[PDB]
DNA sequence: GAATTCGAGCTCGCAACAATGAGCACAT
DNA sequence: ACACTGCGAGCTCGAATTC
């Protein structure tokens, strides 16, 4: 159904970060559904990936690599509520770094930008209506979540390079606006499964029960159960015609010709997500 | 035609006047003379009467003669009132058409869901020496002044400000509005203050996320604009007024929101407090007892010692 | 689309109208019908513009015997070129949709530096040096030996246009300038002559003020155009302002002077007739012995022309014909330019306007030169009070002429001043999917401190640091551009200067760069380029700017540039000018108005134009604070208009400086958010 | 039945009001 | 041959209860 992402969330860092309107540090609200985010991101799309970048004092720093790591994304964001958040934002800069990485990412996925916004100014010491025309060029998907207002390159950024612009009612709609960024839009990569525990086939490499990446030997390694619930989108049971005696709780498929109750009926199609009597 | 604007009030297609000023029964200015003799003779549609409860006074039912309207409509929010001549209002205006199920709207999200909980405060044991001494009306200060609950007040007025929810405490007997609201170093609309700083005293409550509280006193008994309250610590209102206690009720749902109702128990309150939750049962409403806050003795609250207690029972008593 | 107002069938342009546009097509074609004036208020600027077309170009189909051509005089020339494209938009829809040609004809007229094809004088730039090299080769005694047709100077163009240009009129083709000089280009005739010959037979005729209510030049232009047409005063706040200026001449020290080497080359000539250089150097030493002195401001509108008779013994007979008999001598001198004796030209405009114009005009000798004690400068203003002398032929001539602003601020000025009775005086306000525009009075500030901008109350740094805290606190919660209109250039001065001696300018800089709109016209271009660029971009700008100004008027910030107009108090005209002091004594007299009743007036009719400049189109929204205290006041906001006054509520009125960036912050991310 | 307490709106007397700046389009 | 707009007095009600 959908594809592979690999999604950028840029955090403002700016001094209007200290502002009010929000849970005790408009920064502190930011980063408190930020981590609500990378859980619902990771458990809808299985094998995607997160970087985080924070933009501070004209310049942008890297808070988290680019991997599919859903634990070191969730103890970052716990260290940087502490953070002094001085000085003015740069747009030039930080999408510029969150560039230098994901344009050599391979063209079947679908890599995006997010930007979580709440500086009115972006001093950067360059033109931005360049990287728009070189954004566009590399396929970037760059959406802005803005704070407050609405800023005329944030339109211009959201509707060139292909993203969406929207900005906060309040903090129910914060919420609603991240919830919104989960779902991925409509090749063959080389994962490694981690059997036994939880351990590296390819470098025999021990560590912690994740479903990351191996660092070693680069290769990453997921969980076949957790690639098996994306199953049965694809082939779904056909419904049946309804015009006792059961047949799977004992007490009409065209497939098998086994018919069934109304509890029955709705259990197959909801969460059973097959035929009992066709597994026979 | 609110002696203010007249936006030229003669020949127009709606008219939105107030009570008291068409019956108003004294000699009239010149520009409202024109205007009612204009009024008076030109065959309206759809009189709309906002706030309904008060068309069985005296002076407010003359507007029905005075006025002549076609069909006459009438909007209230809080249909009982007391003496009984709500049924005297079926002539008036005519059948009751449609009354709202006050917990379907709110099962559907038209209305909070309001927690009412009746915290009732036990009374101060040098309070209760004078108050079953007097009977003549100097024991209304009594029960409304009690240190046991000034605490209750200042305790849930801190524990929704940590919570960053909107405080408003109603507060009838203007003489301890100013007591409770100094002693806090909180705002208070008196009632005689002024249109002006009434405007700004408001209006800093709501586009303020600093100013949090605020100490009114019988202002707001009918539809005004009270900016959406969250919580809403009534204290020591009128007698057995239940139609106060559905317009107290209408600022909350304009738990999601939830309001007090500060009792001085084993006084004459208690037997007032259940007279006025008895319309909002009948509408689902369901009234909680907290006897005992939770932690109220913990944090730094007012009145702790005994010397300072006498002093405040000095200050009642000298009223008289 | 098929619209039907009440007896008329209107073809719109478009789809979807306005619930109020309806209504101003129904309140103008009242005053067509009744053949009467009319004073009409209607906010916008476009959608008003093809509205009154959709009307009148349809009321002339109906009743072609009532109205036959629709003047419109706009302010200046990108407005005019504004109106013809807003008129093929609506011919080419009526071509569409009847399938046919018609004989309709619409033109513009402007100056003859906006119609020229002649490679020799084009790129001449100011306007009096074009109609001098023209006149060098367009004179009747140039084209005297071109009867020959020898090889001496002429112009190309205008001998091959009259030879061709009477017999075949313009088809059909609604034309700008540019399509002028198109015709003109490919044809080989003059654009100028061709559109002022063919001014007589059009249907739109679209030129400026100046050629209808300037009163030597409407009788050589639109004379004998219409007994019965429809005049449309777009854009019409400053008429007053116009038909003043229109009759008023100004004399100095310096122009005098010049006339002097003027009647010393007259006196060269001659020798190579003589009572008129006689005359006129007996005129020339009066008015030189009037500013010789230096004593008290004085005025004598009738009584200057008795003294004028007695130490030089000159009349008014003669006088009245000073300007005609210097037109005619030059004609017959055969001079090659007329711009260098342009000096001798407004002495002799001067001397036929103090013999003919004298009921409520003035003749103020200022020896004392303004703020200074004693510094040798003399002025003589020859200053209109009345400005309804110079529509007196307008109202009079024409059918039914109609007043149209945005900000007519009271209706009830405009046919007080200009006398006449107009038959409508209405008014409108825009419909609206939100509420487009926030304003607010921002009055006192943070800490109780009164905000205005008074004459005491201007020093003092209760009040510098009071403007200084509130566009510090709006540039850090509004997108995208801020316009800062001050009251003055020495306010602008002594208040920038003084928030950057205090720590109040650095913090402004962190958020939004400021660009100063200076006087001179090369500067303040670079400074506004860079301004609409700052706003495109990430950072946002402030144009910090003077109310009675160039970018006031000229430049319409149109949305995301000034998303926030704050106006640094009310644009007082300086109320202690003998001008204007003798102006509002004229005022007082006739007409019974007000001294006090005027000067808001003319203040409000500013600080309306301005603020209304932050909102043009359907989805543009648009903050417009008003920082002053007098602001709130019953006799200053009930003179802006309508469409913004009926969002100025009563809480909205004396806010603080901090109370009213939670107005403000909670308006602009509303306005953010998708319909 | 006749007060009170505290609110309301409507009239209407009362005391005293205010007003500081700077330049190009248009005719022979 | 002085004087605009806010703002507190009386005046008369209503709601619910004492007296
Ligand atoms: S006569 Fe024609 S070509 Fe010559 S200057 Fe005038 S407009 Fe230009
Ligand atoms: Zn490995
Ligand atoms: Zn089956
Ligand atoms: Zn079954």
């Amino acid at each position: 159904l959908g594809m592979m992402r690999h999604l950028y969330v840029v955090v403002d860092g700016s001094r209007t970060m200290e502002d009010q309107d929000l849970k005790p540090n408009r920064l502190t609200c930011t980063l408190k559904l930020l981590e609500y985010f990378v859980e619902e991101y990771f458990d809808q799309n299985p094998i995607s990936q997160i970087g985080i970048i924070v933009t501070k004092s004209k310049r942008a720093e890297k808070l988290t690599e680019l991997s599919g790591n859903p634990r070191k994304h969730i103890t970052s964001l716990k260290k940087a509520v502490d953070m002094t958040c001085h000085g003015e934002p740069s747009l030039y800069n930080s999408l510029s770094i969150a560039m230098q990485t994901l344009k050599h990412m391979p063209g079947h996925t679908s890599r995006e930008v997010l930007i979580i916004f709440s500086s009115l100014t972006t001093c950067d010491p360059s033109n931005i209506y360049d990287l728009i025309k070189t954004l566009k060029a590399a396929k970037i998907r760059v959406s802005v979540i803005g704070l407050s207002a609405e800023v005329r390159v944030c339109t211009v950024l959201a509707r060139e390079t292909g993203g969406t612009y929207h900005v906060i009612l309040d903090e129910s709609h914060y919420k609603e606006l991240l919830t919104h960024h989960v779902s991925p839009p409509p090749g063959n990569t080389e994962p490694g499964l981690t059997l036994g525990g939880y351990f590296c086939p390819q470098c025999r490499a021990k560590y912690c029960e994740l479903p990351v990446e191996c660092k070693i030997c680069g290769l990453t390694l997921v969980s076949a159960p957790h690639l098996a619930r994306s199953y049965h989108h694809l082939f779904p049971l056909d419904a049946f015609q309804e015009i006792r005696f059961c047949y799977g709780c004992q007490g009409v498929c065209a497939v098998c010709q086994n018919v069934f109750c109304v509890d029955c009926d709705v259990f197959v199609h909801d969460s059973l997500h097959c035929c009992p009597g066709c597994i026979h | 035609f609110t002696s203010d604007a007249k936006d030229k009030p003669i020949g127009c297609s709606v008219a939105i006047s107030t009570y008291s000023m068409l019956g108003h029964t004294t000699k009239r200015s010149w520009e409202a003379e024109r205007v009612m003799e204009w009024l008076k003779t030109q065959e309206w549609g759809l009189m709309i009467l906002d706030e309904v409860h008060t068309i069985p006074a005296k002076m407010f039912r003359r507007v029905l003669t005075i006025v002549q309207a076609h069909c006459k409509l009438g909007l209230t929010a809080t249909l009982v009132r007391e003496d009984d001549k709500i049924v005297d209002l079926n002539f008036l205006i005519g059948p009751k058409l449609y009354e709202a199920n006050w917990m379907e709207l709110q099962n559907n999200g038209y209305i909070a869901k309001v927690q009412c909980a009746e915290v009732w405060c036990p009374m101060s044991p040098e309070f209760y020496r004078e108050y079953v001494a007097i009977k003549t009306k100097k024991r209304i200060l009594l029960y409304t002044m009690n240190p046991n609950k000034f605490r209750a007040c200042q305790f849930l007025i801190k524990f929704h400000e940590r919570r960053n929810d909107k405080i408003i405490v109603f507060a009838d007997n203007v003489f301890a509005l100013k007591e409770y609201a100094i002693r806090l170093n909180k705002p208070y609309i008196y009632g005689p203050t002024s249109q002006g700083e009434r405007m700004q005293i408001l209006q800093n409550f709501k586009h303020n996320p600093k100013i949090n509280t605020i100490f009114i006193s019988k202002v707001g008994d009918t539809s005004f604009d009270l900016p959406e309250a969250n919580v809403l610590i009534q204290i020591s209102s009128h007698g057995g007024s239940r139609r106060q206690e559905a317009q107290r009720l209408g600022r909350v749902l304009r738990y999601n929101a939830f309001f007090y109702s500060l009792v001085s128990q084993d006084t004459q309150e208690m037997a007032y407090s259940t007279k006025r939750q008895r319309f909002l049962v009948d509408q689902g409403y369901s009234f909680k007892v907290i006897t005992k806050l939770a932690g109220m003795e913990e944090e730094d609250l007012a009145f702790s010692t005994k010397e300072e207690q006498q002093q405040l029972l000095q200050k009642v008593l000298a009223a008289t | 689309m098929k619209l039907n107002v009440d007896g008329l069938l209107v073809y719109f342009p478009y789809d979807y109208i306005y619930p109020e546009q309806f209504s101003y097509m129904r309140e103008l074609k009242r005053t067509l019908d009744a053949k009467g004036h009319g004073v009409l208020e209607m906010p916008s600027g476009t959608g008003k513009t093809v509205s009154l077309l959709a009307l009148i170009m349809a009321y002339q189909r109906a009743y072609p015997l009532e109205v036959t051509k629709l003047i419109y005089c706009s302010r200046t020339v990108p407005e005019i070129e504004k109106v013809i494209e807003e008129l093929r938009k609506l011919l080419n829809f009526y071509e569409k949709q009847e399938g046919e040609k018609l004989p309709f004809l619409g033109l513009a007229l402007s100056s003859r530096k906006n119609l020229c094809i002649h490679p020799e004088v084009t790129p001449l730039r100011f306007g009096k040096d074009v109609d001098g090299k023209c006149h060098s080769l367009t004179a009747s005694y140039v084209r005297a030996q071109y009867q020959h047709d020898t090889s001496l100077p002429h112009c190309r163009f205008y001998e091959e246009f009259d030879a061709h240009g009477r017999e075949v009129p313009l088809p059909a083709g609604i034309y700008n300038l540019d399509d002028l000089k198109a015709l003109g280009r490919r044809q080989g005739w003059c654009p100028y002559f061709l559109a002022r010959y063919s001014i007589l037979h059009a249907n739109v005729v679209v030129y400026s003020y100046h050629y209808l209510l300037d009163p030597k030049i409407a009788d050589l232009v639109s004379k004998e155009l219409a007994r019965k047409a429809v005049v449309v005063f777009d854009e019409a706040h400053n008429i007053d302002n116009v038909c003043i200026d229109s009759m008023s001449v100004n004399l100095t020290r310096r122009t005098l002077d010049r006339c002097q080497g003027n009647l010393e080359t007259l006196q060269k000539t001659v020798l190579r007739a003589e009572h008129f250089l006689g005359f006129l150097r007996r005129l020339l030493e009066y008015v030189k012995w009037r500013l010789r002195v230096q004593h008290v401001v004085q005025e004598s509108p009738p009584a200057f022309l008795s003294g004028l008779a007695q130490r030089v013994c000159i009349q008014r007979k003669p006088l009245r014909f000073c300007a005609e008999r210097l037109r005619s001598l030059l004609h017959t001198l055969e001079i090659t330019d007329l711009a260098d004796f342009s000096p001798l030209t407004l002495l002799a405009n001067f001397a036929t306007l103090v013999s003919t114009y004298a009921k409520g005009f003035t003749i103020i000798i200022e020896p004392f030169d303004d703020r200074t004690p004693t510094i040798a400068n003399p002025i003589l203003h020859f200053s209109c009070m009345d400005a309804s002398l110079a529509i007196k032929p307008v109202f009079e001539r024409f059918q039914s002429v109609i007043i149209t602003s945005g900000t007519l601020s009271p209706l009830d000025i405009y046919p007080k001043i200009l006398d006449f009775h107009p038959v409508t005086m209405a008014t409108f306000t825009m419909t609206l999917a939100r509420v487009c525009l926030c304003p607010m009075i921002i009055g006192r500030g943070n800490d109780q401190v009164a905000i205005s901008s008074k004459f005491e109350t201007r020093e003092d740094i209760a009040v510098i640091r009071n403007y200084g805290n509130l566009l510090l606190e709006m540039s850090a919660v509004v997108p995208d551009g801020i316009v800062a209109f001050f009251t003055s250039y020495q306010y602008m001065e002594s208040t920038v200067a003084s928030w950057y001696e205090q720590g109040i300018l650095e913090n402004i800089q962190r958020n939004k760069l400021l660009f100063i709109e200076t006087q001179d016209g090369a500067e303040t271009s670079v400074a506004l380029e860079k301004y609409q660029e700052a706003c495109e971009n990430g950072r946002g700008a402030i144009l910090l700017s003077v109310a009675r100004g160039k970018v006031s008027e000229g430049i319409d910030f149109v949305h995301h540039y000034g998303r926030a107009v704050i106006m640094f108090g009310v644009p007082y005209v300086y109320t202690q000018s003998r001008i204007l002091k003798a102006r509002l004594e004229y005022l007082r007299d006739q007409f019974q108005i007000r001294e006090n009743d005027f000067l808001t007036f003319d203040a409000m009719r500013h600080a309306a134009q301005c603020v209304g400049r932050a909102i043009r189109g359907k989805t543009d929204y648009g903050l417009m604070v008003f920082a002053d205290k007098r602001f709130a006041r019953g006799d200053k906001r009930g003179k802006l208009p309508r469409w913004i006054q009926e969002h100025l509520t009563d809480a909205n009125l004396n806010l603080t400086v901090d109370e009213g960036v939670q107005v403000a912050k909670y308006f602009l991310r509303q306005m953010a958010q998708p319909f």
